[PDB]
RNA sequence: GGGAUAAGUGCUGAAAGCAUCUAAGCAUGAAGCCCCCCUCAAGAUGAGAUUUCCCAUUCCGCAAGGAAGUAAGAUCCCUGA
RNA sequence: UUGGCACCUCGAUGUCGGCUCAUCGCAUCCUGGGGCUGUAGUCGGUCCCAAGGGUUGGGCUGUUCGCCCAUUAAAGCGGUACGCGAGCUGGGUUCAGAACGUCGUGAGACAGUUCGGUCCCUAUCCGUCGCGGGCGCAGGAAAUUUGAGAGGAGCUGUCCUU
């Protein structure tokens, strides 16, 4: 009876600048946008949401001591593959997956998941190669 | 850096400037023409291609052919890259031969080593052997295969398998003796592979 | 005891 | 030393609070203390 | 040594996949045919290249 | 041999007119770490990149698409390591 | 470690010590960097940071342990069903025979000792070690490749100058 969508979405681009937020309190807003939250023709099962840009990924910063204590790890399947660094060193390095691996554990679990993980992309500041797609520039709630 | 590709030949003996004997590999590494060269600002990287013993036209492809159309060559049976040489300093089309080599210098020998087959842990890994006698029933097998608790095999246990056909660096070799005319290579010690099989010389890492 | 004798 | 009951030994002894840590420092070098 | 579960028709059937054999190398022959696989000798007309030496 | 470092050694300095390795800012510092040494690596479904060939047929399906022959190329079969 | 309880297994969870293969944590044996020393120098003592690598050949005993011989830079502690018997041996425990000492009238018994004594399995699935066939990578191909990631290596003695 209620109205459920499925191949008629209209999937929009948006731009989210992280010059001065956070991690953080943007990645929970990012996957809300890419869970399709902020539409009324959700539907859990079709993937309503839209694609978003993100830019100035090295300007992200984090408040407390996280840049000397906060510490990723990518363990293999090997017996002592436990190799672990730093915040700064993966903000200084490369960014962009650490934005992504905040948006993968904020992003749900599944097929669905996997699929709204594609619609994410994080570049180094401050330009993207999506100009063609004609994006908006998203400002965040708070 | 400089290198040069080639095909070993087999190995020999040459005393050298005194009585001492010195065990030498014959390389035939000569004429050498550079077919492509990748750029950073088109490729995101700079090499070089060379290619080496160029064959009949009946066994290349039309893609070969034209390939080596613009370095103005025959096709040619090995191609690999040199990374990184000292941009430019060569044309494409020009000859590398065995004359940048001096007799006196330390390079870096590579290749793909003999294949063995599939063979057991004992050879394959250097695993110590079981007793012959006193009642054992156990000599060249692998060994357990770790402990009871993580119910599982870990990652990276030593298992017979095929042994050999992978690339192998042996480092730091010196060259006796350069031969411009025949298009040889002597160079001190051992070189990884079979007889008439790809080999290429590359200048040591130094120092 | 507990010997594995089983035949 | 290293304990985790650092004190003024002498009267020339400082107390002070490095990084998070109680520390004593002093003239004399057998004084000086951390914990931590 | 001993199987712990019985093996499904799905598993036994994915595992039969590559248990087919080909189609043999069989050309027609110039003599007679029909046909004849390449490489040996025809059984009907026995020739090869292309006198009968049977 | 490089970069950020641990324990330590510090420089300039106030909270607290002094003093102070620290709360801001700069160093130095280990066979630990991340590279430089070697090897596998785009099924990295995020499937990347460069060079060079082959070309844009026929018949149905009004659209999507589906069959036959083929170019570049590869394979069946054979001689072998 | 010795214990306590008896929660899981008695329509079976094979138990010691060795062999083979290892992996992990430092409360670090050496090697690396330091502080305090009643540290003149070498050698030392104590306490920090550090698991990267390496941490032996025998005689005795089934032995772990332990003692001794000869080295070494050191011959480190532990966990992984006191790691590992569908990977291996049965010397000891722990069957059926027979003795010694002791107890029991006796049949017999003894963490008291000694001699001898059947260790099955053709791997279904997950795991690991290698090798192939498909399909994908918005045309079909032949080559050359960047590297997200991953694995390997990582030890040290002696002599001469200063």
């Amino acid at each position: 009876t209620p109205m459920a969508n499925a191949s008629t979405i209209e999937r929009k681009w948006l731009v989210v600048d992280a010059a001065g937020k956070t991690l953080g309190r943007l990645s929970s807003e990012v996957a809300a946008i890419l869970r399709g939250k902020h539409k009324p023709t959700y539907t859990p099962h079709v993937d309503t949401g839209d694609h978003v840009i993100i830019i100035n990924a090295e300007k992200i910063e984090l408040t407390g001591k996280k840049l000397t204590d906060k510490i990723y790890y990518r363990h293999t399947q090997h017996p002592g593959g436990l190799k672990s660094r730093t915040a700064l060193e993966m903000r200084t390095n490369y960014p962009e997956k650490m934005l992504e691996l905040a948006i993968k554990g904020m992003l749900p679990k599944g097929s669905l998941g996997r699929q709204m993980f594609k619609k994410l992309n994080v570049y180094r500041g401050s330009e993207h190669p999506h100009e063609a797609q004609k994006p908006e520039v998203y400002e965040l709630r708070g | 850096t400089k290198g040069i590709l080639g095909r070993k030949i087999g190995m020999t003996q040459v005393f050298a400037e005194n009585g001492d004997l010195i065990p030498v590999t014959v390389i035939e590494a000569a004429p050498n023409v550079v077919l492509q060269k990748k750029t950073a600002e088109n490729d995101g990287y700079e090499a070089i291609q060379l290619g080496f013993d160029d064959k009949r036209e009946k066994l290349s492809n039309k893609p070969e052919k034209g390939h080596v159309a613009k370095a103005e060559t025959a096709p040619k049976r090995f191609v690999k890259e040199l990374r990184g040489v000292e941009m430019d300093a060569y044309e494409v089309g020009q000859e590398v031969k065995v004359e940048i080599f001096s007799a006196g210098e330390i390079v870096d020998v590579t290749g793909v080593s003999k294949g063995k087959g599939f063979q057991g842990a004992i050879k394959r890994h250097g695993q110590s052997r079981g007793p012959m006698s006193h009642g054992s029933r156990y000599h060249r097998r692998p060994g357990s295969m770790g402990p009871v608790d993580p119910n599982r095999v870990f990652k990276g246990k030593l298992l017979p398998g095929r042994m050999g056909g992978e690339q192998i660096t042996v480092q730091n070799l010196e060259i006796v003796k350069v031969d411009a005319e025949r298009n040889l290579l002597l160079i001190k010690g051992n070189v990884p592979g079979a007889k008439k099989s790809l080999i290429t010389v590359k200048s040591a890492v130094k120092s | 005891a507990a010997a594995a004798a089983a035949a | 030393k290293v304990r985790p009951s650092v004190k003024p030994i002498c009267e020339k002894c400082k107390v002070i609070r490095r990084k998070g840590k109680v520390m004593v420092i002093c003239e004399n070098p057998k004084h000086k203390q951390k914990q931590g | 040594a001993v199987p712990f579960r019985r093996t499904s028709k799905m598993k036994k059937r994915l595992r039969r996949t590559h248990f087919k054999l080909n189609v043999p190398g069989m050309t027609e022959c110039p003599s007679c045919g029909e046909m004849k696989l390449s490489h040996r000798v025809c059984k009907a007309c026995g020739s090869y290249n292309g006198k009968d030496i049977n």
